[PDB]
């Protein structure tokens, strides 16, 4: 249908899944991943491969699916196998970075963030709240800013 | 969200047109 | 006839392709206050969509 | 001696759609017409005809 | 043994000590060392001085030692007192660093880093083998991926 959101009332700030590089920073790729990989969310590592986090035991939190710029127009996933394959799946492991925040979550400056851990759409999405369910504290990041809609600025103090 | 190119545009359509062969 | 005359221009584009797709670039993002040598912390880029039209 | 005929029809509307492809559709319809001609002059040396029936 | 490896059906892969700057990396120049302090190995830092790892207890371990790639032809060693003197110990501590890994040693991506903490050749070489002798865990480092004949390129999360 038409082009959504004709007028928007305000300029929208960075979208989900990306990086900052005035500050030091580091997206690393990953040639093997998952299909669908939502961009702006945090994606494990498991069995040699970036995949979409869900409820597991304690999984190992590779960074930020980097949402690609001059990628396929979409929702945010990364393909394999179409007209928009991704070759690899671009991760931001170390800075500034954007990441969707779960819509009850309502975070702050130096609040630890915690990631999602479940099975369903809001997988990978970050929160302050960890009597959150699901609530996976990732190690050494901090929220920093509102960003846009429902989409956080997070700092990953180490690599991730 | 997502990305700005779109898709079909990140595909390149030879402009070589290659001929169905058959038997000599 | 009273639509043409209403403003909408027609748009004589699409060749003899059976839809139209139109693509629209919007730009997010925010400058942030800064210091004299510090890291920017609010970054511009750009976001699209699309729509086709048969 | 005996004749074979044989046609082949396009339309403005699939001539344009093919000339999207950077397709001469009438001539590619030329060049198909020779070669079925070629190939049909190479297969009565050959097998000879097969009646439509069989 | 003269020129090993005659022909190489393969270009070789990247050497330990080396530093990919593609990503946030810093080497850090100590101008004070042990005289035989092995490229490409995880050192520590002692009573002011940078040094191979022996039978200590829990060593401040400050990085990979950096081969200087114009250094001298041989042993990637660190020497003091002689034609082959290096002034200063340039050591790699943050980043993305290729560390030589023990011969026995077969790890994989995100495995955490443990060095060889003994008294030998062996001396902080790095393993993925928590239940190898002598063996202390390097907090905020893991492998990344196999670059050489038994050399890993490991991260350095954090300034190490």
């Amino acid at each position: 249908m038409a082009f959504n959101n004709a007028v928007l009332q305000e300029v929208s700030d960075l979208p989900a899944g990306e990086v900052i590089k005035a500050s030091p920073h580091n997206v690393s790729a990953f040639e093997v991943f998952q299909n669908g990989l939502i961009e702006g969310r945090f994606v494990k590592f498991d069995a040699g491969s970036i995949d979409i986090l869900d409820a597991s035991a304690t999984p190992t939190i590779a960074g930020i699916a980097k949402r690609k710029v001059t990628g396929e127009i979409g929702p945010g996933v990364y393909s394999t196998s179409g007209i928009e394959i991704d070759q690899v799946a671009e991760v931001i492991n170390f800075g500034f970075a954007t990441v969707t925040v779960q819509d009850a979550a309502a975070p702050s400056k130096y609040d630890p963030v915690y990631a999602i851990n479940l099975d369903s759409a809001e997988a990978g999405k970050a929160t302050e709240n960890s009597g959150a369910t699901g609530a996976l504290a990732v190690a050494d990041c901090v929220f920093w800013e509102q960003k846009a809609a429902n989409v956080w600025l997070v700092r990953m103090n180490k690599f991730l | 969200e997502g990305g700005i190119i779109l898709a079909r545009n990140l595909e390149h359509v030879s402009s070589e047109i290659f001929t169905q062969e058959f038997a000599g | 006839l009273t639509f043409l005359q209403g403003g909408i221009v027609v748009n004589n584009e699409g060749g003899y392709a059976t839809s139209v797709t139109k693509l629209k670039l919007k730009a997010e993002g925010g400058f942030r206050e800064s210091g004299n040598d510090t890291n920017t912390t609010g970054k511009i880029t750009l976001s699209g969509e699309s729509d086709s039209i048969p | 001696v005996f004749t074979l005929e044989g046609e082949s029809d396009w339309s403005e509307i699939e001539l344009k759609q093919a000339e999207l492809q950077n397709v001469n559709l009438p001539s590619r319809y030329f060049e198909a017409h020779a070669e079925l001609y070629n190939r049909k002059i190479d297969e009565l040396g050959y097998l000879g005809q097969t009646r439509t029936d069989g």
